[PDB]
């Protein structure tokens, strides 16, 4: 069964940094596109970023250009996102989802929560 | 036309006279800013054509839309000042950059209730009339391209300003299909032949026989490439250029590639493309005669995002032809899945 | 941009009825590339239609996806007390926006 | 390929990537120096061809004569070291640069009694035998070009040195008539189109219709200009070329000019020429229908140095076509004296 | 009749300078080429320079490049040559000749004598 | 360079004879472009042949120019005591050299 496990969420000071990891199992991780999706509290879902299989496309959202970094490790089936220069509105539940902006999303798992305040 | 040029590949300095072909397609293409000729001629050209029965305007180039996107405040002022029951609304546009069937024309007798400057201020919002005039956009239903104008403008001969944030434009005196020759170039020096404009960077190189090597597009226009700027344009068959003639492909023998025919059904609907000859990541192409016949281009990723590993080609030539866009990596017509349907 | 619109913002019904949805599209979706996701509060989203017409795996029969062109309707044939959740519609290509649908609240 | 170039005509600066065209025809054309490939191959290439029945070598480019003028001391030594009864003498050159009928070929199996370095010392003079092998010169009587080889060499792909005083050359593997494409250029940017090589600077411009404007020659070769480096090379008639095809005239529509046909019998016997469109000093041309038909080009000065003032043309187009050389000011084919014989 | 009279000849120290003039009459001076021909004592004739009708060709000999300058005035039928950086081998009789290197010479007149010694 | 050669270096004759001269050419002069000049000691040179065959104006008929190709001969039909001078041959195009001929002295 496709299990997606994530960790790294927590309260951080504005302007800090964080790293989010995704643990994939139950399916061919090195064969599907990978993406991160966030959801502000009580608001709609919004794309964040996605990465290709060989890590060569790596497209990012408009409001996080240069602030976020996404990477994957197919050998151990791990997906990584790097948080840098966090601002106030970044507080959202971040979902590690098996998808691509030009495709539907098949697998979602227990997205973590991150807060940026004092 | 005289200067010194440093070359990183040759690790040498080239000094002398001649012609330098600027890239102006990568690294923040600058600038080709926007202001047409006297406003009365353009303003008078709308309602005169609207009386004929025109309904909209299409932009031959991507940047020609940005002419309209910032000028529509101005024409709405003068037509209201001329108590004209019309409105101008522009919008976004996407490939394929469609082309209309007719064009504007003078009538050089312009409106007699206009000013001369093109930088007037104090814009006043206007009303909307039952007669609406559209610009290029997703309006392919209410009015077809038959009642739509296209290729009605031309770059002024004195309209060339690279540091001055402006480029003068004038309307053509006749109907035409070719692209703007005034801002257009092509060159070749002993190893590479490049055809270029504001949107195209068609580059060919010689390894054993002259052939296309790479191309970059920020737009996919529909004006035919003029033969006055085509290198080796004799004896070229229309069924063999990699870039189709309809998409401003240069009619030349440098647009050739052994084992591949015209890509009339490539993923041109994407706004930006990058043509090269390599392998898409994680994919393999094997030459075999039992592979399927050429059809529409296929994205290397399915609707679920899963990657298709193995591919076959009937009579292709490695490295395979592939495209870099916003969708991933698309293969050419002659490449088909080895076993996937 | 083909940013979609969901109407109505919220829906009120009772178990035993038959509900319908509507995901307005800006213009001319390509190849009927639309999807539906269920957001049971509060858990991860699921997948219902690929696809705009085809039920996804592990989904009960009552979930029916339909519509074509620029109008799409997600209809649940049989109501059920656990089915009250938030549903989102997404177009995938081309070219999709950077955000999902606004969502429709289903309330008793 | 990336740099910044100032433009005097536009008073602007051009910065970016692309291809720059060196002049290499005015202002101390530099350098195209000459160091061929291994001398053992070229030395062995002579006697085997001499046994076939060759008698001399002609040159295709004016500089190639200089390579022979400084290599025969090496060639004479190596063949005499192989007790080959042969001797080599080079000579001067003047237009028109004639062309032979056959060429050299490997035989890549070279002589085994030679050194490796190209800069050896202690040169020893050789003797003279009854078998003498000629090179290009005023020898059009004893041995014609039929028994003379021509266009046997080719510019090495890696033998391109613009700063290092060497251009490596190897003999071709097949018979050919076209010129050396390894050192050749052609470009066009929105106002001008220049076809250029080591000797030619054919330049065309656009005022109302694209047409030739000026040309400069330091040599007059006889190899056909390849079509892979010709701009707008389709539908071009050979009876309207300003420069004849036999004199390396590029096959293009940019080689056109209204009112003028091919200049088959112009003042090409001069080594250097500067063709333009103006009036010879002190001369006037008047368009009239009763003027004489086109013939060979006539110098503006008679045999006594007296100047011919008045001229007429039948269906020419002002300004008239005139040549600048070391002899004065020659007019075109379609220009005839008004009343003088 | 065509008389060509010249003046300016005289002994000069090496490294000095001199100016020579030619006076033409009896024929259209503004219609022919003009040239200067020098002859060393007891040796053969040799060209020096020749000028066109509109003063646009002005070709010079190989051994006098940058040292000799030629000019003409068609208004008053005069021909001028300027001597600069004179050396000891310039001692010769300089003829003003109505001709051109690519043509025969028709009129010669009374060439002047210049000597460069101490 | 089509530098010419004059032979012989000197000529010895007597009045009333018939003299001959020779101006050797390097190779193949074009259209017989050659001229002959007489240097009376000591006067400015005169002009005799245009031309290599055409007598100049005011020249006595005894001066006859001939030759074609690469060999040219100037022959005076009748000797005359004032005719003893130095004769130069020049080629005018193409391409001419930067100096005239060597000249041949005619001595009694």
């Amino acid at each position: 069964q496709v299990q997606l496990v994530e960790s790294g969420g927590g309260l951080v000071k504005p302007g800090g940094s964080l790293r989010l990891s995704c643990a994939a199992s139950g399916f061919t991780f090195s064969d599907y596109y990978m993406s991160w999706i966030r959801q502000a509290p009580g608001k709609g879902l919004e794309w964040v970023s996605y990465i290709s299989t060989g890590s060569s496309h790596t497209d990012y959202a408009d409001s996080v250009k240069g602030r976020f970094t996404i990477s994957r490790d197919n050998t151990k089936n791990s997906l990584y996102l790097q948080l840098n220069s966090l601002r106030d509105e970044d507080t959202a539940v971040y979902y590690c989802a098996s998808g691509y902006r030009f495709s539907y999303v098949s697998y979602w798992g227990q997205g973590t929560l991150v807060t940026v305040s004092s | 036309d005289s200067g010194c040029v440093v070359s990183w590949k040759n690790k040498e300095l080239k000094c002398g006279s001649g012609i330098f072909i600027t890239d102006n397609v990568h690294t923040w293409t600058e600038q080709y800013k926007f202001q047409p000729e006297s406003p009365s001629k353009l303003a008078s050209a709308i309602q005169k054509a609207h009386e004929e029965g025109i309904c909209g305007i299409r932009s031959v180039t991507r940047l020609e839309n940005l002419m309209w996107k910032q000028i529509t405040p101005e024409l709405n002022h003068i037509l209201t000042e001329n108590e004209v029951k019309l409105t101008i609304m522009t919008g976004d546009i996407k490939g394929i950059m469609q082309a209309g069937k007719r064009s504007l024309r003078p009538q050089p007798t312009e409106l007699k209730y206009s000013w001369k400057a093109w930088g007037k201020a104090k814009m006043l919002s206007t009303e909307l009339h039952n007669h609406t005039f559209l610009i290029d956009g997703p309006e392919t239903a209410e009015c077809p391209n038959t009642n739509r104008a296209w290729n009605s403008l031309e770059v002024e001969d004195y309209g060339f300003g690279v540091f001055t944030t402006n480029i003068w434009l004038k309307l053509k005196e006749r109907q035409d299909v070719f692209c703007d020759s005034k801002l257009m170039s092509a060159a070749i020096k002993d190893n590479r032949a490049v055809h270029a404009d504001m949107g195209y960077w068609i580059e060919s190189a010689l390894n054993d026989t002259w052939k296309i090597e790479k191309a970059s597009f920020i737009e996919v226009k529909s004006c035919h490439w003029p033969k006055s700027h085509t290198l080796w344009s004799n004896g070229v068959l229309e069924s063999e250029m990699i870039i189709p003639k309809n998409f401003a492909g240069p009619v030349s023998q440098h647009n050739y590639r052994p084992g591949y025919h015209t890509q009339t059904a490539g993923p041109w609907h994407l706004g930006r493309l990058e043509m090269d000859f390599d392998f898409c990541e994680g994919t393999t192409v094997v030459v075999t005669e039992d592979c399927g016949n050429r059809g529409p281009s296929l994205r290397t990723t399915t609707a679920s995002g899963k990657l298709i590993t193995e591919w076959c080609c009937r009579s292709c030539t490695l490295p395979p032809l592939r495209y870099r866009g916003e969708d991933g990596c698309w293969y050419g017509m002659e490449i088909r899945p080895l076993k996937e349907k | 941009e083909i940013v979609l619109t969901q109407s109505p913002g919220t829906l009120s019904l009772s178990p035993g009825e038959r509900a319908t949805l509507s995901c307005r599209a800006s213009q001319s979706v390509s190849s009927s590339y639309l999807a539906w996701y269920q957001q049971k509060p509060g858990q991860a989203p699921r997948l219902l239609i690929y696809g705009a017409s085809t039920r996804a795996t592990g989904i009960p029969d009552r979930f029916t996806g339909s519509g074509s062109g620029t109008d799409f309707t997600l209809t649940i044939s049989r109501l059920e007390p656990e089915d009250f959740a938030v549903y989102y519609c997404q177009q995938y290509g081309s070219s999709p926006a950077w955000t999902f649908g606004q969502g429709t609240k289903v309330e008793i």
